[PDB]
């Protein structure tokens, strides 16, 4: 709103840095550090790459705890088959996931 | 000084009178113009102005620092009714608020030669009012010697306060012309 | 430096004021001054103009009493407005809201009098019975168009003006004078009162028309009904038939039947009904 608010005021313009919002998701674990684990999209790395700067295409793509996960790019977002860290709440949830560990 | 002078004058039919040589009509029209050269040879942009009290103490000219106009229309002046002051002074006051110069001190000047027919309380409450108000006042008092000088005294007195010195009377007897008197009289003697 | 989004709130009196004494003065190029008040660095508040005595050719005006206007000045402020001058206006009666050459040397003067002095230009030739055709100026620095500085820092979106006019660039908008924004703020005494203006009376309000006036009227509009329906069946007897598409409205440039069949008993409508609604509740009220 206050963005909005500025035809009469430009300075006004620097509050969208309130409405950024991080699209990002985090696999913490107990030690409430990043575990180097990675993320997997069960969908073409084609169409959810970043805009170009100014095997034909796979269906697979992999990330790593530091995840930009758009919101339609996270639905299908899923954790690779087996890993030290499992999501201890949904993936398709989004947002900052807790990890719980296995053995170690 | 920066200085707005009211004057208000009786036309009582007493004034009709003549103890004061030639009459008294023409004895108030020597003090004002007395007055108005004084004023003038003060401050020249002094600034007076002319009441006339009667029936329904009626004004003759708002605030200028002219004497020409002054004395004319004064000039044009006879003596009727009796005087209904406490109405003319409250004129005189709000003549005084609305003068253009604000710098200028307030001053009020009345010739009242005349029974005063007023109640001392609002006399005393009017006075309290002037001086919150913060306007100085003259009278200048000549026949009734004694039906109202008491009550101007207290009048004055009551202005005054305990250092009020601005306030000032001056009754004069029967005599002459009622010039020798104010030219020789504190009002102007200050001056 | 100035800023873009500087306003002037004139009073509608200033405008009523000005807008008069315009219309009096065409075609004399007719000029008043006007008394209001920098009330902060985005503002100018205009109270009250008054004109001046002055006539001269049918082609310039010229200041004539000064005296004039320095006792004019000193008594508002006895009473009326202790404003004190802020700018001047005159009418340009045909010419759009651009400073001639001798503006634009009596704006300098009132610049370098008071820097931030304002002129103001009127065209009631050309403000219409609604908008009003009326714009505010302030002179353009040589020294900053040489030395490549900008006229007004532009810290808003109140810099498109509503399209500077072509005529105002012509005659030299935005190279040596700029528009600025006026509007107007009223509080609230002359805005009901604004309200009242074209308000009537109750003595109209329930005074019924005439009824012999009003029976001669509805005669004569069911008249020209009546003449009015037998074009429109001549209009209809072919219509889209024989294919008057590309005749379009250039079928005729004359007498559309439907348009005045539809105006007269729209207004017939509100003759009759309304006439006849007053007649029941004055029958029921007045007793």
């Amino acid at each position: 709103l206050v963005f909005t608010q500025f035809w009469f005021w430009f300075p006004l313009s620097h509050f969208l840095s309130l409405a950024y919002t991080p699209t990002c998701v985090i696999g913490l674990n107990k030690d409430l550090k990043m575990p180097k684990v990675q993320y997997k999209s069960n969908c073409k790395p084609s169409t959810f790459a970043y805009p170009a700067p100014l095997e034909p295409e796979p269906n697979f793509q992999l990330l790593d705890n530091p995840a930009r996960v758009m919101p339609a790019q996270l639905k299908v977002l899923t954790m690779p088959e087996t890993c030290r860290y499992q999501p201890f709440k949904p993936l398709s949830i989004g947002g900052i996931i807790i990890l719980k560990d296995t053995s170690e | 000084v920066l200085e707005s002078t009211m004057v208000c004058v009786d036309n009582s039919e007493y004034m009709r009178n003549g103890d004061f040589l030639p009459t008294r009509l023409q004895a108030q029209q020597d003090a004002v113009n007395i007055v108005c050269h004084s004023k003038t040879r003060s401050n020249p942009e002094n600034n007076v102005g002319l009441i006339t009290l009667a029936n329904d103490c009626e004004v003759l000219t708002t605030l200028t620092p002219d004497t020409g106009r002054i004395l004319s229309k004064l000039h044009t002046v006879q003596p009727k009714g009796k005087i209904t002051f406490c109405t003319g002074i409250r004129v005189a006051h709000l003549a005084l608020k609305h003068r253009q110069g604000k710098n200028h001190k307030m001053r009020i000047i009345a010739f009242v030669g005349s029974p005063v027919e007023d109640n001392e309380k609002d006399l005393v409450k009017l006075a309290k009012r002037l001086k919150k108000e913060k306007v100085n006042v003259d009278i200048i008092n000549f026949g009734e010697e004694e039906v109202n000088t008491e009550k101007l005294t207290a009048f004055v007195n009551t202005l005054n306060g305990k250092d009020g010195t601005g306030s000032h009377l001056v009754t004069v007897p029967p005599g002459p012309s009622l010039a020798d008197a104010l030219i020789s009289s504190p009002i102007l003697a200050g001056e | 430096a100035v800023d873009t989004a500087e306003q002037v709130y004139i009073s509608s009196l200033a405008l009523l004021k000005m807008l008069k004494h315009g219309r009096a003065g065409v075609p004399m190029e007719v000029m008043g001054l006007m008394l209001g008040e920098f009330v902060d660095d985005y503002t100018v508040r205009v109270i009250d103009v008054f004109a001046m005595p002055q006539s001269g050719t049918g082609v310039s005006v010229e200041a004539v009493d000064p005296v004039f206007q320095a006792k004019m000045l000193d008594m508002l402020k006895q009473t009326g407005r202790p404003e004190m001058v802020v700018g001047w206006y005159h009418s340009h009666p045909g010419f759009g809201c651009w400073l001639s050459g001798v503006d634009i040397n009596t704006q300098q003067s009132f610049e370098a009098l008071s820097e931030r002095a304002v002129a103001v230009v009127v065209d009631p030739i050309q403000s219409v019975k609604g908008k009003v055709v009326i714009d505010a100026f302030r002179l353009i620095n040589a020294n900053m168009m040489v030395l490549g500085h900008e006229p007004r820092q532009t810290t808003s979106n109140l810099g498109h003006l509503n399209k500077p006019s072509i005529q105002a660039l012509i005659h030299g908008l935005n190279r040596h004078y700029y528009s600025i924004t006026i509007n107007y703020r009223k509080n609230e005494l002359e805005q009901k009162m604004l309200l009242n203006l074209h308000k009537k009376s109750w003595m109209e309000g329930l005074t019924l028309q005439d009824y012999s006036e009003h029976c001669k009227h509805n005669e004569s509009v069911v008249k020209e009904m009546l003449e009015l329906a037998k074009n429109y069946n001549k209009a209809v007897e072919e219509e889209d038939k024989m294919t008057p598409e590309q005749l379009a409205i250039k079928n005729v440039g004359k007498q559309d039947p439907k348009r005045h069949l539809e105006e007269h008993v729209d207004v017939l409508m509100t003759s009759n009904i309304v006439q006849c609604l007053a007649a029941m509740l004055d029958t029921v009220v007045f007793k």
